[PDB]
RNA sequence: GCUUGAGUCUCGUAGAGGGGGGUAGAAUUCCAGGUGUAGCGGUGAAAUGCGUAGAGAUCUGGAGGAAUACCGGUGGCGAAGGCGGCCCCCUGGACGAAGACUGACGCUCAGGUGCGAAAGCGUGGGGAGCAAACAGGAUUAGAUACCCUGGUAGUCCACGCCGUAAACGAUGUCGACUUGGAGGUUGUGCCCUUGAGGCGUGGCUUCCGGAGCUAACGCGUUAAGUCGACCGCCUGGGGAGUACGGCCGCAAGGUUAAAACUCAAAUGAAUUGACGGGGGCCCGCACAAGCGGUGGAGCAUGUGGUUUAAUUCGAUGCAACGCG
């Protein structure tokens, strides 16, 4: 990336109600290649957390990961000699980003009995503000502000 | 309490430490705060940011005075100095005033030699 | 750049501090000739005026006052 | 050294502190006596100095265009 | 005899030149009090340290010591060391204008004499800051170093003494001559101050550069150019500016100053590289954002070592080890 300031690549969107973000969730759940798979958890999921909630699973998503996307986050710029942790604010896809993989590692953790239903309720606790996701938001969130003697 | 009208504003920003002291007419003090009592113990406390909290550290403890107007009142270098000014104000202080007694020598004691 | 002294003849006293407060700055210390012009021989001159202008307190050494 | 700057302020303003001497003479007279380094640093200035009055004079080049 | 060298005089100028004596203000420290509070300080981070006996902060008063912010300027003065607040006293030199006077009164100097930064030494004061030694904290593998907190001699004053420094433009002093450019500073003559001026000429002076010189870098009217006079000094590196002896010194040590022995080099300037915990610009899955692995287990295989009679031979840092 030295000299390249590149941009984006094209992602299809859902192959049911059409959502970018809802597959680029499946993008980050996937492993080994298994995009059916992994669509198809995150859609079980998706749709348990729906009949839970009685919102639509696109506003289920919403406001359920809105409560761990970050605003600032550390960054190491060592400047005039040691590093120290300058805390940057997060554009909105790096939001989106962190976001979605914290929740997919906080599912990935926190085993009960299947992955769906690891991801739906831990997703329910994002939106209740209680799950390990929505923890290590509130812990990066902690990490910085306090050294916001750093601008 | 004591009801009085007006102050100075003391910043002594050093290299370490950005120490906000509020007196008055007659140069008496009336509260004091200072960024290393206010967290930032250490590196952060040579710091910007750590002297405007002292700053508004300070704003504290004097609204029982009802300070309504203040010379702000500066000495030494450092990173506070300015952002102690911008906190000063911004906490509702009249800056009637932005002036430094800064303490310059007329060539007089030798100086430490330190910092190899 | 302006040499008083180019027409000032009586030169320079330490008690014209009607003409001296314009060669010092806000604080009361000497301004230097490269910004004022003042050719050198003057400059000292009236830098010696300043200070015994000082000295009798006809200015202040600095404006902590 | 001091200014009032009328309540319609708004602003720092206080470019009498960075122009006239604050730092010019505080951070550099803070330590370091060393009797010796005043000339040595003196005159690397002043060659600089000289070199920008050269600068000055032979300034008349063509751009490399 | 002579005036072109060298001086004397009359008028002034510029100056941190010198010695003696007063004095001012800022500032650091200390002392006493007022207000005020849990921090100050310091560092890369700390900790020693200071602080609830109430500090740091701010204010007033008092004491004392050292150096003089700005002016500040390769600016000035001085033989060199060196000298910078202001004022007074005694004092040296420089230099310009014009005129007069003496009439070679000159230049250089072994030995001799004198001045000679800082440290240091003796006697007596002084002691604010800084600070060898010293002590503590920290760093570190150790750290009797850098760093931090303290801190004694000392730095300060008078009077002696030492007599050395990279006391260095590393350039002995004096005189003559030989193209230039821009400056700085201090004189002075002329013309229109015609209105911040223009034309000459004296002194000191900083930088570029010509002929020349130089091994080159460079010097270049202030020569390292062309010469003249007198002085000092050198003769491969190490041993050695040492030893012995002399002279000086209270002491530290200084000055003069070898020999054996050992090496065939030591050295200067410049050139091409390489390298830098030097500078500028730039690139790579180099790092950062991320995914998945290795290192753990079992097994396959290659390697080292051990074994064996043989466990053929070879690769054996990246760039050998599922390699031939």
């Amino acid at each position: 990336p030295r000299r390249r300031v590149i941009g984006q690549r094209k992602i299809l969107p859902d192959p049911k109600f059409g959502s970018e973000l809802l597959a680029k969730f499946v993008n980050i759940l996937m492993v080994d290649g298994k995009k059916s798979t992994a669509e198809s958890i995150v859609y079980s999921a998706l749709e348990t957390l729906a009949q839970r909630s009685g919102k639509s699973e696109l506003e289920a998503f919403e406001v359920a990961l809105e409560n761990v996307r970050p605003t600032v986050e550390v960054k190491s710029r060592r400047v005039g000699g040691s590093t120290y942790q300058v805390p940057v604010e997060v554009r909105p896809v790096r939001r989106n980003a962190l976001a979605m993989r914290w929740i997919v590692e906080a599912a990935r953790k926190r085993g009960d009995k299947s992955m769906a239903l690891r991801l739906a309720n831990e997703l329910s606790d994002a939106a209740e503000n209680k799950g390990t996701a929505v923890k290590k938001r509130e812990d990066v969130h902690r990490m910085a502000e306090a050294n916001k003697a750093f601008a | 309490r004591k009801q009085v009208s007006d102050g100075v504003a003391h910043i002594h920003a050093s290299f370490n430490n950005t120490i906000v002291t509020i007196t008055d007419r007659q140069g008496n003090a009336l509260g004091w705060a200072t960024a290393g009592g206010s967290g930032f113990r250490g590196s952060r406390k040579s710091t910007p940011f750590a002297a405007q909290v002292a700053a508004e550290r300070c704003a504290d403890a004097v609204k029982e005075y009802g300070i309504k107007n203040l010379e702000v009142m500066v000495k030494g270098p450092g990173p506070g100095r300015e952002s102690t000014i911008r906190a000063l104000n911004a906490a509702g202080f009249r800056i009637t005033n932005i002036t430094d007694v800064t303490p310059i020598p007329h060539n007089g004691c030798r100086p430490p030699k330190k910092r190899r | 750049f302006c040499r008083f002294t180019a027409e000032g003849v009586q030169e320079i006293d330490y008690k014209d501090i009607a003409t001296l407060k314009n060669y010092i700055t806000e604080s009361g210390k000497i301004v230097p000739s490269r910004i004022t012009g003042t050719r050198a021989k003057y400059q000292r001159q009236l830098a010696r005026a300043i200070k015994r202008a000082r000295y009798l307190s006809l200015l202040p050494y600095t404006d902590r006052h | 050294i001091k200014v009032r700057e009328n309540e319609p302020f708004d602003v720092a303003l206080r470019r009498f502190k960075r122009s006239c001497e604050k730092a010019g003479v505080l951070a550099e007279v803070r330590r370091r006596e060393f009797y010796e380094k005043p000339t040595t640093e003196r005159k690397r200035a002043k060659a600089s100095a000289v070199k920008r009055h050269a600068k000055k004079l032979a300034r008349e080049n063509a751009r490399r265009t």
